[PDB]
């Protein structure tokens, strides 16, 4: 990464958003820049050319401009789908390609409280000494939330973990999956599996649990 | 035109790297540079090597005495050679050319570490809408794939990044939410895919019998 971009940008649906790109006098100055978009998993897609052309498939709601040894994206009438991340592109002095470190792009979309579900280990993992206890947080927004795992009432720190997904691409919230892992004679010890969950959507925090023993098959 | 990398997903440190992108619905000496650019996880885009038409190779600088970028004619292919590799050449390897066209990319790990194949616990449903879905856990190195009933169910999916547990090895998990009045007739089944131990399998995700 040569090309300096900021770490993120974020504006509502519907909004404007532009995109920084500095360089140096060797590149940009002297050069042509390019931008890319890279939706999660995927490689990046050319989104504009010789600074502000754009090639066919690319709607007018993107385009770019440069000035000096910067450079900048512009993408009008933000839509859920628009979230990923943003690469510029240049030729050094010796004509070679460089990038930027990226941008990626947050839809503020409206508040949404996570629908919160609990998963016991399957008798199939106990039976292979482990026991993963998972809990699901779907689709909220914004990102932050706080997972907290209690044992029969004792506060579990440091044996859990957990992912994030990006933005959905059909209403922009985020999923959280948080995995608390007890080997099986930990787990036959106690009784109450329970997950606790606080975040902006939600008047009080939500928990879910369960008992060992509920449950079969 | 469709660009496709292949190569090993693992490879030891102060070994090479050998890669290669076969270029389909295009011949590969009408072809203005073919290269290879790649993405260290979470990061930007480096720069590796081109190949131009004459057959003229220029290299990253950084990388140079260690890159080999050669065309097969007969394959229609071009590959990519890196020698005595370390943690730091970690990254998502891209195929690229100019007729530009990128490949899908392919991760390869740099690690002392040894491949390791998936086991897949089911995460069943139970007490309008229910969650089930798929533990794929103690696999090395990335990635899996994760589809739902061979690709006719998307809807709702969520397959979450992969975590790095403390034993080295790695556990992803893959949900979805489907309404409750299905879980007595409609068949979920998780396609787990682990190509570096070449690991597939379906695994059907029934109810639990709670009380």
């Amino acid at each position: 990464s040569v090309l300096t971009q900021p770490p993120s940008v974020s504006a509502a649906p519907g909004q404007k958003v532009t995109i920084s790109c500095s360089g140096s006098s060797s590149n940009i100055g002297n050069n042509y820049v390019r931008w890319y978009q890279q939706l999660p998993g995927t490689a990046p897609k050319l989104l504009i050319y010789d600074n502000n052309k754009r090639p066919s498939g690319i709607p007018d709601r993107f385009s770019g401009s440069k000035s000096g040894t910067s450079a900048t994206l512009g993408i009008t009438g933000l839509q859920t789908g628009d979230e990923a991340d943003y690469y510029c592109g240049t030729w050094d002095s010796s004509l070679n390609p460089v990038f930027g470190g990226g941008t990626k792009l947050e839809i503020k979309r409206t508040v949404a409280a996570p629908s919160v579900f609990i998963f016991p280990p399957s008798d199939e993992q106990l039976k292979s000494g482990t026991a993963s206890v998972v809990c699901l947080l779907n689709n909220f927004y914004p990102r932050e939330a706080k997972v907290q795992w209690k044992v029969d009432n004792a506060l579990q720190s440091g044996n859990s973990q957990e992912s994030v997904t990006e933005q959905d691409s059909k209403d922009s919230t985020y999923s959280l999956s948080s995995t608390l892992t007890l080997s099986k004679a930990d787990y036959e010890k106690h009784k109450v599996y329970a997950c606790e969950v606080t975040h902006q959507g939600l008047s009080s925090p939500v928990t879910k649990s369960f008992n060992r023993g509920e449950c079969i098959d | 035109v469709q660009l496709q990398e292949s190569g090993p997903g693992l490879v030891k440190p102060s070994e090479t790297l050998s890669l290669t992108c076969a270029v389909s619905g295009y011949s590969i000496s009408s072809g203005y540079y073919w290269g290879w650019i790649r993405q260290p996880p979470g990061k930007g885009l480096e720069w590796i090597g081109s190949i131009y038409h004459s057959g003229s190779t220029y290299y990253n600088p950084s990388l140079k005495s260690r890159v080999t970028i050669s065309v097969d004619t007969s394959k229609n292919q071009f590959s990519l050679k890196l020698s005595s590799v370390t943690a730091a050449d970690t990254a998502v390897y891209y195929c690229a050319g100019l007729t530009a066209n990128w490949g899908q990319g392919t991760l390869t790990t740099v690690s002392s570490a040894s491949t390791k194949g998936p086991s897949v616990f089911p995460l069943a449903p139970s007490s309008g809408t229910a969650a089930l879905g798929c533990l794929v856990k103690d696999y090395f190195p990335e990635p899996v794939t994760v589809s739902w009933n061979s690709g006719a169910l998307t809807s709702g999916v969520h397959t979450f990044p992969a975590v790095l547990q403390s034993s080295g090895l790695y556990s992803l998990s893959s949900v979805v939410t489907v309404p409750s009045s299905s879980l007595g007739t409609q068949t979920y089944i998780c396609n787990v895919n682990h190509k570096p131990s070449n690991t597939k399998v379906d695994k059907k995700v029934e109810p639990k019998s709670c009380l």
